[PDB]
């Protein structure tokens, strides 16, 4: 399982949306309670396309409710 | 005999982990064998710093009153404690390529995986992130449920080693 | 233990204010911490030239009668003390490129200013005449009244450098 | 008023403090007391270019006045 979770990273097409929940899809099947929020918003921030990294950053996250409206707010603007 | 003369340990500032960590170890081994008063050891500080590293000493003299404080400046001047995904992409990058032993691969994994902050992963866990990074002349025949700390891989890995 | 006889310290007369500096402080600082009694420097100074620094003592031994005379002699002989021009327009020649961090180059800049006549200028000023030579990438963050001393100034651009 | 608002979005050369005094002034024609200061910032906040809106966003700025400052920070550069 870890070795799947860092093979392909984030293409340069697919919204945040999809990768969210796709990653977060494959993250539940580790044995319960060795991970919480924090350290797993730590593992998926490495692997985002440079559109979304050079903005947002590590500073205000304050888990994964916020980075999804953040990423929708800077998607609706075009680029 | 604690007058931090005669010591042929030096340092100039070239910008890596290693390079510092050694030298502060080897600083306060000396200084907890030959034997000082924990003040002598500030006013002899100078007679080991060359190069880049004494015209920063004449800058910044003025905010060093203990000597636990001289050892932070350094660290902190020095090394800027690199955050954590970086240290978990870095460590995901390399693969173990042929004509590389197990010794030398298991070193520098055990000293990339001690700069995350302490206390949020112990043994095994660390293990199960290892166990994936490894060839498959090795990973055929040591399969799980079979070691649990790295002494057990390391002398497995050694015997399969040297056997043939 | 005072009889000059052992240290690893050396000069050959490389014609530069930075290893004339060096080697004097590390001088002063070995006297202050093995005990000399200010009379035996002199008579043990003639083991620590080398090359072309033997021949000039040769020659100007006649014209030292005590330590302060020898070590200005040597600061006087081999550094010229460079006027107030110069070091502006050297100063502001210049500019900080990509690939170089903050801690380097404030450590230059400090070194650099350092060589003018004391009590003209203080700390506000100082930050003031260094901040123009900073490059775009930092500058876009590090915007005026948010800093007073060269403290908060490297540490807001360490964040700013292992941040991103 | 509200069709003559809305037309001729500020072109790239326009700088933000001349744009602002006009449309605040030409949005004073309408009957007294029927706009807070809320909802008008909200109105303006959609004629402006790419160029100043990918910085600042609604939820940060609060009154009239604020817009001014960040604008004329990123501005600036």
């Amino acid at each position: 399982i870890y070795m799947e979770f860092f093979q392909n990273k984030q293409d340069d097409h697919d919204p945040i949306d999809t990768f969210v929940i796709q990653k977060r899809a494959l993250l539940a099947q580790l044995p319960s309670g060795r991970h919480d929020e924090e350290t797993e918003l730590d593992l998926l921030f490495g692997l985002l396309n440079i559109k979304y990294r050079k903005h947002i950053s590590r500073h205000s996250v304050h888990t994964f409710k916020d980075l999804l409206e953040q990423g929708r707010i800077i998607e609706h603007n075009n680029q | 005999k604690g007058n931090f003369s005669a010591c042929t340990h030096s340092f100039g500032g070239t910008r890596d982990h290693d390079v510092v960590e050694e030298f502060i170890g080897n600083i306060e081994t000396y200084k907890d064998v030959e034997g000082i008063s924990d003040e002598n050891a500030l006013k002899g500080i100078s007679l080991l710093f060359y190069g880049m590293a004494s015209t920063w000493w004449q800058g910044v003299r003025k905010e060093a009153t203990t000597w636990k404080e001289a050892i932070a400046l350094i660290r902190e001047h020095f090394s800027p404690t690199k955050p954590a995904y970086q240290i978990y992409m870095e460590f995901f990058q390399n693969k173990q390529d042929d004509h590389d032993p197990i010794d030398t691969f298991v070193i520098q994994k055990r000293a990339l995986l001690a700069q995350l902050p302490s206390g949020r992963h112990d043994e095994e866990t660390e293990l199960d992130l290892l166990f994936g990074l490894l060839n498959i002349k090795y990973r055929k025949h040591i399969s799980r449920h079979s070691v649990h700390t790295f002494k057990d891989l390391l002398e497995q890995g050694r015997i399969i080693e040297h056997n043939n």
